């Protein structure tokens, strides 16, 4: 039955010893290497890392410590407990029964 | 293998070196902000609640 | 003191009674085994030594092994006393055993917490 | 034992066989007018006597 | 290369039904142009 | 290609008109009925979470 | 233990190198004068290991 | 989310209108730009999520998954473009369209408020993925793989549709913000036992849960490389993401309904790790590694503690890059020897030195070497499950021994020992392959410096 | 540079040098070498940077959150009130985590500072850590991953019920 | 598979090597090695084979009892401490085909001779296969032996991988 | 000799002696020397368990 | 021929020990704890062409 024979495993380095593995055409191959490297590494990985390193107080963890220090300073200076077992004022609650 | 590692090093440094220089000049010639009490009647912008100038700049521009 | 062969320690060939008493129909068997091995060795070498060959000399023996170790298992399965009991013993047995181990542990622990008996003085991370 | 055999059998392999046999029952029909309309009579009778769809 | 169906695979869908049984072993594919 | 775009928009505009009209009618009917049977739609007396009791279910 | 144990491995490495990567002591022997400095460090380390007073 | 949805859609005209020889350059370059802008999503707040509109919101859970999703599209393009080199042009553009459309559905799936909108897109990811497997897979068994994959998902996702629609009838909304304030407790009854199962079984099969996993090794062995990458890196995590959301409305019934699935996961992780020690197919070994790793995620979501949710979030992200890297490492060998048998090409470190370094680094993350985010996530789940029950440490400890065994066994078998004599077409690694590998491991290791951005809302 | 009341430090008591040997102290000469060769060039660099900072002085502020009604005052199913109440609870939850961190830092610093006398000399530090943890545990423990102000309020009301029941039985 | 002679000689060599492991000292080894040889000469001329086989089996039983549990192994023999130590440094010659031209430029003379070897291999292959064809019986070889070159100017069939194999100390 | 025809999915795959690859002759020139296998010879069902890095069945002096 | 890599592994092997020995918290200690274990694996298996070394 009429079916083409299986092709041959082509080696990119055979025709282009400088091949980057991106394309048969050397000119396209070099460009495809450059966009990957420049956008992949020089932009996203470097500038994205710097962007993450300088995020403005991610989820107010810095603010929370500053606020806690303000509350500890105030409470200990007014003879108050630093923290109470009750989150909500019992004056605002009515138990059943 | 050596060609790939030279290419990887070059492109990381292509923007890495300017950023390292840019961060250094900002930290040296601009510096961080000083914590102050909010003056009476003043309403700071949302980006003025952050210390580092790069963090403040991100707040203004994108957030 | 004879040699007690085990599963994980074979009988040495030099102590095997069948190793010495070599008849003739065993010589013919050995020669037929060497014939198969030499026929396959020649077939491999004509490709291994071929100067123009760049690739993988596909091994049907290796393909048969990887195939039997997966695709060929279910079509040869039959639910029966050995296969059902084995699947019964191990498919569900461990799951039930671990369920009662953990259920018993957590029941007992929750009981103490209700009675305020378990010690959680500094337990505030969970 | 578990994966390549029993976990297959208990679900996908048995469900596939059931539907295949239901399909043969449904579609293995003689193609005869007389038989199809006879089942219509049975369906109508069963609808009334057993399920009271007429009530 | 990528496997594509051959004749043996194709003939699985060329019969009068998909699941041959003792009952339907005498069925045949209808005529190509529906004319008998 | 221009007629394909135009025909869809022209027909689609009137389908969107009718769609929005039918949903307006549904709301009209709903609020009139609610207003005609105030006994079935009582303005309920709401409580605050301080007064309401909810069982606590510890996670541990 | 860090001092003399590391020396003992270094000394054995010296002998193993001199005997062409032979690590079996049955194939060694007669090295007391042939490898004087290795012999010295081997004796000192052995006496340090065995608790020779004031090592 | 429109600032990400629209540019994702524009990748389709960009690919179709590109010069015939520049389809891989254009799509890869501009998809990397989309990924760059995805970092703006990290404008998270301590108390509130980032609620863009009535359709889309992002919080600390969806944000890392969105960033991983958008990062993966360019990586998948580079991985695919070699084995598709002899495909005709139109069918290459269609392949890239299936990858772009998958990203479109994924970035809307992770950001939808409405659970029905989440359900619709969650289900729509089936069509591009099934097409990629069954059309561009190499083996005959890719058709069976698609069928198993399709009907496993639907068998569970159709009961979910009924359950979700029922919830909106009673509650009045499926918006996730409303549900946080209108959630009522789920009381015991056979009705709720089956509402719980309907709400959870669809996500369990995606994870997959042990016992409902057999579709996954089958699918990976048959899918192309891009199919394997998205399947392992993101498509598995839809089940984890859905559970983290849907468990909100199932308390307190989860207290006991979770036992059978914790038992399947705790025992299932040991079984699938042990199975990895005897797998002959390299891709199948990595597929069975995913089941063992996701077993921890299932237990972490089910026990519902702040530490386990943080572990689950880190585990899902960490596993995404590691498993995707491992599939790419296996593929690069396959593109040379055209077989998946692990014992075929041995001693590859002698012939491909740098590629062996990627194998070592991927293996060390797979076995959760500290302080990688693979261990950060795993350790957090172990700490939380010890408080759940102290005995769990035995099973988690055993799984860490076996996990190191098959991780290094894979490295030893393929990279070390003696090279196979008759295999003489092992060409040097291409820059495309080395770059593909470094774009997995480098971000994975960089996250060690700022783990908090992958720890989720409970951080 | 930090509030000495929030992060207390006892007064320092260094003994004076009191040699009993005629040999020179190598530490003293290395200390002078370190001062001249390391500390001095480091200090000059800093004063240069601190001078650039003086020319450009600008301020950032600590965000202050006005109090809003809490969950106890919210009517059932009123999302607009519930949202503000439950955002406030989360912010307080974050600050209370940081309060525990401050007290734990004081405890940990005392253990190291007091040396072999830490068990006796850190008694006050240990007591404060014990109390704040008890309060934190009462508030926030066992809520689960899907914690809210509502579940926290429910937990408190259960505690208040048992505490009332004990007093009645007293 | 071995013959009676081969089994006896193999047992003799194995017995002496284990005796060497026990004795250690060369003088003590030389003494007992001669006593062992005397045991083998007591039955050197035993022409009643069935008795000889009994002698061999009893000698192997006497060996298993008396073997050293940790005998000496030459460093590079299987089980030795240097066995396979250098396999990581053995690189197949076909790898040089994938060198960049700038790497091949550093060894102009070496890569010229390499072409002459590749040329010699190509021009030899056709005749090598033919010799094996006509020198092998009908039903494929009965043994693993290979023939020499039967004509001048012919190389022995299947020689490439024996001749160009890596060195024992390749680096 | 195939594995016994119980349910287990062996099919007709040969049952070969349960012996480690460490037991084979290390001096024969194998095609795969590290595995001590020849190209084409039938591979043990549990070969991946009997490689030289894993289970050993060599005779022991005791 | 890989003496350079051998010395890099020895230095890494020492660095992870000093992380272990100076760790003030258990997570940091674990980094050193696992680090020495990995460097042991890489150095013990230095001659990776040898099966007994990988084992
Ligand atoms: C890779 C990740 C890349 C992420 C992106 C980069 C983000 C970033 O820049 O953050 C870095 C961070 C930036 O800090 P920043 O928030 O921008 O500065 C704000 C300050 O308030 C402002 O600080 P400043 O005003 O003092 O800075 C001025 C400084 C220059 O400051 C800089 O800006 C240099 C920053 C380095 C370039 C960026 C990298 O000028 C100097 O005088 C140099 C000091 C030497 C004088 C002699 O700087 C660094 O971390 C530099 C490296 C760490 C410092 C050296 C530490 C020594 C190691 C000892 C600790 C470890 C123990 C030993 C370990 C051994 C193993 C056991
Ligand atoms: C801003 C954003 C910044 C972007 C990120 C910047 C980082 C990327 C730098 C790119 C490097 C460019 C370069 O030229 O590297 C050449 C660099 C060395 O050049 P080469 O001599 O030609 O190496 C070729 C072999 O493949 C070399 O193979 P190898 O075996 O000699 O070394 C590869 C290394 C993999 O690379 C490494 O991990 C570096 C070694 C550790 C430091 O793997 C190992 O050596 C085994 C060590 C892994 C276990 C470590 C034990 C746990 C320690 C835990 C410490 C935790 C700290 C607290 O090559 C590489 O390392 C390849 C991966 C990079
Ligand atoms: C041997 C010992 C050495 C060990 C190895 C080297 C250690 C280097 C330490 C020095 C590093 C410099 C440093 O201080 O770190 C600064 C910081 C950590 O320190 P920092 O948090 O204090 O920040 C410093 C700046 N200030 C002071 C203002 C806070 O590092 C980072 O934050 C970098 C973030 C990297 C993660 C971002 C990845 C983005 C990738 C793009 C996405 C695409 C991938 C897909 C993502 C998947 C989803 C998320
Ligand atoms: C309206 C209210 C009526 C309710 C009942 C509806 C039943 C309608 C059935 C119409 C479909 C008929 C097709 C079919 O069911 O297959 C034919 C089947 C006879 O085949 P069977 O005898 O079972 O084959 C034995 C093999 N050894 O016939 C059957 O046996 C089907 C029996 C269906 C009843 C259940
Ligand atoms: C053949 C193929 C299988 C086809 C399915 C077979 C039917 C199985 C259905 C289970 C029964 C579920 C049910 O009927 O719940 C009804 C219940 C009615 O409510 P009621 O109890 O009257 O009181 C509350 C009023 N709101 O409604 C409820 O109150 C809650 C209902 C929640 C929605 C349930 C969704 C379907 C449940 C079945 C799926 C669960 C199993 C998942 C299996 C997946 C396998 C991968
Ligand atoms: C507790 C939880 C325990 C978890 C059990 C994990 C079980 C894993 C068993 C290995 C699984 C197979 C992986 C491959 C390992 C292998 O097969 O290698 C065998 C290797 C052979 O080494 P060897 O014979 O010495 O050298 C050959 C040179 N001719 O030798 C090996 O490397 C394997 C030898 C180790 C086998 C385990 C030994 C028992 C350890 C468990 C008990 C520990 C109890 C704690 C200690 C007591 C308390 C003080
Ligand atoms: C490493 C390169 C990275 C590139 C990306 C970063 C680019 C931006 C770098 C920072 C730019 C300068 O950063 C910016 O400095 C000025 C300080 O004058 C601050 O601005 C503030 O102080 C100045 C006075 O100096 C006043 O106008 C006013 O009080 C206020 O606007 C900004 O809050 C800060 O964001
Ligand atoms: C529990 C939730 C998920 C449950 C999912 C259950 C639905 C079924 C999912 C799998 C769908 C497979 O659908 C169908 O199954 C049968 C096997 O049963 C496959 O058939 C395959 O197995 C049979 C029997 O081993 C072989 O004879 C056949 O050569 C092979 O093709 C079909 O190729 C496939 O089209
Ligand atoms: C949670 C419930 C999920 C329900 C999902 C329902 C999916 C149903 C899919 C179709 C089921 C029937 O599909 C059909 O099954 C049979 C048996 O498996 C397959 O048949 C295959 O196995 C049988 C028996 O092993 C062989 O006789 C047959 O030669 C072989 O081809 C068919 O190739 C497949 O087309
Ligand atoms: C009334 C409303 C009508 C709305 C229609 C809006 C779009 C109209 C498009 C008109 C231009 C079409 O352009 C026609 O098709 C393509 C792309 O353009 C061109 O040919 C193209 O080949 C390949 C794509 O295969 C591309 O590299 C390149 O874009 C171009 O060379 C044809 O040479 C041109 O004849
Ligand atoms: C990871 C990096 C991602 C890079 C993304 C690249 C695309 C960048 C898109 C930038 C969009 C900026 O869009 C515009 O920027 C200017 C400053 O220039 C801002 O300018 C304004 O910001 C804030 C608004 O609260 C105020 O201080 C004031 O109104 C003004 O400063 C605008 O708020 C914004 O409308
Ligand atoms: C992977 C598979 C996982 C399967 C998990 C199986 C979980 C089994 C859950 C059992 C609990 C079901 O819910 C249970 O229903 C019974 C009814 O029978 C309810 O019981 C209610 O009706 C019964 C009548 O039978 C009354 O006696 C009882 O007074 C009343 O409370 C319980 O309120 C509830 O506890």
């Amino acid at each position: 039955w009429q079916e083409d024979p299986e092709p041959e495993d082509e080696n990119l380095y055979e025709k282009n010893p400088d091949s980057h593995g991106y394309d048969k055409d050397p000119a396209v191959d070099i460009w495809n290497m450059r966009v990957v490297f420049f956008f992949g590494f020089s932009i996203v990985l470097v500038l994205g890392s710097t962007f993450v390193a300088y995020l403005p107080d991610y989820r107010m963890q810095e603010w929370a410590r500053r606020e806690a220090e303000r509350l500890v300073k105030y409470r200990e200076a007014h003879g108050l407990p630093i923290m109470e077992s009750n989150c909500f004022d019992p004056s605002k609650i009515q138990l059943p029964e | 293998d050596k060609r790939f590692l030279k290419l990887l090093r070059f492109y990381i440094l292509l923007t890495g070196i300017p950023v390292a220089i840019g961060i250094t000049l900002i930290n040296v010639f601009i510096g961080e902000a000083e914590l102050a009490e909010i003056p009476e009647g003043y309403v700071p912008e949302h980006w003025e609640y952050f210390k580092h100038p790069i963090s403040r700049w991100i707040a203004r521009t994108f957030f | 003191p004879k040699y007690e062969a085990s599963r994980l320690s074979s009988l040495p060939t030099t102590l095997d009674p069948a190793e010495y008493d070599i008849s003739s129909e065993t010589r013919k068997a050995q020669a037929e085994r060497l014939a198969i091995r030499s026929r396959l060795k020649r077939e491999y070498q004509l490709q291994y030594y071929d100067p123009s060959r760049r690739g993988v000399i596909e091994d049907p023996a290796l393909v048969r092994w990887t195939y039997a170790r997966s695709a060929n298992i279910y079509p040869n399965f039959r639910p029966n006393t050995k296969t059902s009991l084995l699947g019964a013993l191990f498919g569900i047995g461990p799951l039930v055993f671990w369920y009662y181990v953990f259920k018993t542990d957590r029941d007992r622990k929750e009981k103490l917490i209700q009675e305020g008996k378990l010690d959680r003085t500094f337990n505030i991370s969970y | 034992l578990l994966d390549l055999i029993w976990l297959e059998a208990i679900l996908p392999k048995t469900i596939s066989l059931a539907q295949m046999k239901a399909s043969t029952l449904v579609t293995n029909q003689k193609g005869l007018i007389k038989l199809y309309f006879l089942s219509f009579l049975i369906t109508i009778l069963i609808s009334m006597i057993l399920f009271n769809f007429h009530e | 290369r990528q496997w594509q169906p051959d004749v043996e695979w194709a003939e699985q869908y060329g019969g009068a039904v998909m699941y041959p049984t003792k009952e339907t072993a005498h069925w045949k594919p209808p005529p190509w142009n529906d004319v008998d | 290609q221009l007629l394909y775009i135009t025909s869809f928009v022209f027909v689609g505009y009137y389908l969107l008109k009718r769609q929005d009209y039918m949903y307006a009618v549904r709301d009209h009917d709903m609020f009139s009925y609610i207003k005609s049977h105030p006994e079935d739609f009582p303005e309920k007396d709401k409580k605050t979470y301080g007064e309401v009791f909810e069982e606590f279910h510890p996670v541990r | 233990h860090a001092f003399f144990k590391a020396m003992l491995f270094m000394c054995s490495g010296s002998i193993i190198h001199s005997l062409n990567d032979e690590q079996d002591i049955r194939k060694m022997g007669g090295l007391f004068k042939a490898m004087p400095f290795t012999t010295t460090a081997l004796i000192v380390g052995s006496l340090a290991l065995t608790g020779m007073p004031f090592l | 989310m429109l600032k990400y949805i629209i540019p994702t859609i524009m990748l389709m005209p960009l690919t179709w209108l590109s010069k015939n020889n520049m389809i891989w350059v254009n799509s890869t370059a501009h998809s990397l730009l989309i990924s760059f802008t995805s970092l703006l999503l990290m404008n998270q707040f301590g108390d509130n999520s980032l609620n863009f509109s009535l359709l889309f919101f992002s919080d600390s859970l969806s944000t890392p998954l969105l960033i991983l999703t958008m990062w993966l599209l360019p990586l998948m393009l580079m991985a695919s473009q070699h084995h598709l080199s002899k495909e005709n042009l139109t069918r290459k553009k269609l392949f890239i369209t299936m990858l772009i459309s998958l990203q479109l559905f994924l970035i809307m799936t992770f950001t939808a408020m409405e659970l029905i909108l989440f359900y619709i897109l969650f289900e729509a990811t089936l069509v591009p993925t099934l097409i990629i497997i069954t059309r561009w897979g190499n083996q005959t068994e890719r058709l069976n793989a698609g069928l198993y994959f399709l009907f496993y998902t639907l068998a569970g996702s159709l009961p979910l549709l009924v359950a979700l629609i029922y919830i909106q009838n009673t509650v009045g909304s499926l918006n996730f913000l409303m549900l946080q304030y209108w959630v009522q407790p789920v009381h015991n009854s056979w009705s709720n036992v089956f509402m719980w199962l309907a709400c959870m079984m669809a996500f369990m099969v995606k994870m997959p849960l042990y016992g409902l996993h057999l579709w996954l090794p089958k699918a990976h062995v048959e899918a192309p490389i891009a199919g394997s990458m998205v399947l392992a890196a993101v498509l598995l995590k839809l089940g984890g993401y859905g559970m983290l959301r849907i468990t909100l409305i199932l308390n307190p019934m989860t207290d006991f309904m979770a036992y059978p699935f914790i038992m399947l996961s705790l025992w299932g992780m040991i079984m699938t790790s042990s199975i990895c020690l005897r797998q002959t197919d390299l891709k199948s070994l990595i597929a069975y590694s995913s089941v063992s790793h996701m077993a921890l995620v299932i237990v972490a979501i089910l026990i519902q503690t702040p530490w386990s949710y943080m572990g689950a979030t880190a585990l899902m992200i960490a596993h995404g890059l590691t498993s995707s890297m491992l599939f790419c490492l296996a593929n690069s060998n396959y593109e040379r020897i055209h077989s998946r048998t692990m014992i075929l090409a041995r001693g590859l470190q002698t012939l491909l030195p740098l590629m062996a370094t990627w194998w070592l680094l991927a293996s060390l993350t797979n076995l959760a070497l500290p302080p990688t985010i693979n261990l950060i996530g795993e350790l957090f789940v172990v700490m939380s499950t010890f408080s759940w029950s102290n005995i769990t440490i035995i099973l988690m400890g055993v799984n860490m021994v076996i996990t190191a065994l098959y991780s290094l066994y894979m490295l030893i078998m393929t990279q070390r020992g003696k090279y196979t004599y008759h295999i003489n077409n092992i060409s040097p690694s291409f820059t495309r392959e080395n770059a593909l590998m470094s774009l997995h491991i480098l971000p994975l290791l960089l996250l060690t410096l700022n783990p908090k951005i992958i720890l989720g809302p409970l951080y | 540079s930090w509030d000495k009341d929030v992060y207390p430090e006892p007064p320092r008591r260094t003994p004076a040098p009191s040699p009993q040997t005629s040999l020179p102290n190598p530490i003293t000469y290395l200390t002078k070498a370190f001062d001249l060769l390391v500390d001095r060039p480091v200090t000059l660099v800093r004063e240069f940077i601190e001078r650039q900072h003086a020319k450009n002085k600008y301020y950032y502020y600590h965000r202050e959150f006005r109090r809003v009604p809490d969950i106890t005052e919210c009517q059932e199913k009123d999302v607009l009130c519930m949202f503000e109440a439950e955002m406030q609870w989360r912010r307080d939850y974050k600050v209370d985590q940081e309060i525990v961190n401050i007290i734990q830092e004081r405890l940990k610093a005392c253990q190291q500072r007091e040396g072999e006398s830490h068990r006796q000399n850190c008694a006050k530090e240990l007591e404060q850590f014990t109390q704040v943890v008890k309060a934190y545990q009462d508030r926030y423990h066992d809520l689960g991953a899907h914690y809210s102000a509502r579940k926290c309020l429910a937990k408190q009301k259960q505690r208040m019920l048992a505490e009332r029941k004990a007093a009645k039985e007293a | 598979y071995l013959t009676h002679q081969q089994k006896v000689l193999r047992l003799y060599k194995r017995a002496l090597r284990h005796l060497e492991s026990w004795c250690i000292h060369r003088d003590k080894y030389r003494y007992f090695a001669c006593l062992l040889r005397a045991r083998f000469d007591e039955h050197k001329n035993e022409k009643d084979m069935v008795k000889a086989t009994q002698l061999l089996r009893e000698a192997e039983e006497e060996f298993w009892h008396g073997q050293h549990p940790q005998p000496y192994i030459f460093p590079e023999s299987p089980g030795g401490t240097s066995y396979e130590r250098y396999e990581c440094y053995k690189v197949p010659e076909w790898c040089l085909d994938d060198w960049h031209p700038s790497e091949k430029a550093m060894y102009p003379d070496y890569f010229a001779k390499r072409e002459q070897w590749k040329k010699l291999r190509r021009e030899s292959w056709e005749r090598e296969v033919k010799q094996l064809q006509e020198e092998t019986p009908v039903g494929g070889p009965r043994t693993e032996a290979l023939p020499p070159a039967r004509k001048q100017g012919d190389l022995p069939p299947l020689w490439w991988h024996i001749v160009t194999r890596p060195r024992e100390r390749p680096m | 000799e195939p594995y016994p025809d119980d349910g287990t999915g062996y099919g007709d795959y040969p049952k070969l002696p349960d012996r480690s690859q460490q037991e084979r002759d290390p001096w024969y020139d194998w095609d795969h020397p590290d595995l001590r296998l020849n190209w084409g010879e039938p591979m043990h069902w549990d070969l991946d368990m009997y490689i030289r890095n894993r289970v050993d069945t060599s005779p022991t002096p005791v | 021929p890989n003496i350079n890599k051998f010395f890099k592994y020895l230095l890494l092997f020492l660095i992870t020990m000093l992380i272990l020995v100076t760790a003030n918290n258990l997570f940091q200690l674990f980094i050193g704890w696992e680090g020495v274990g990995i460097m042991s694996f890489l150095l013990i298996g230095w001659w990776y062409g040898r099966a007994d070394a990988n084992t």
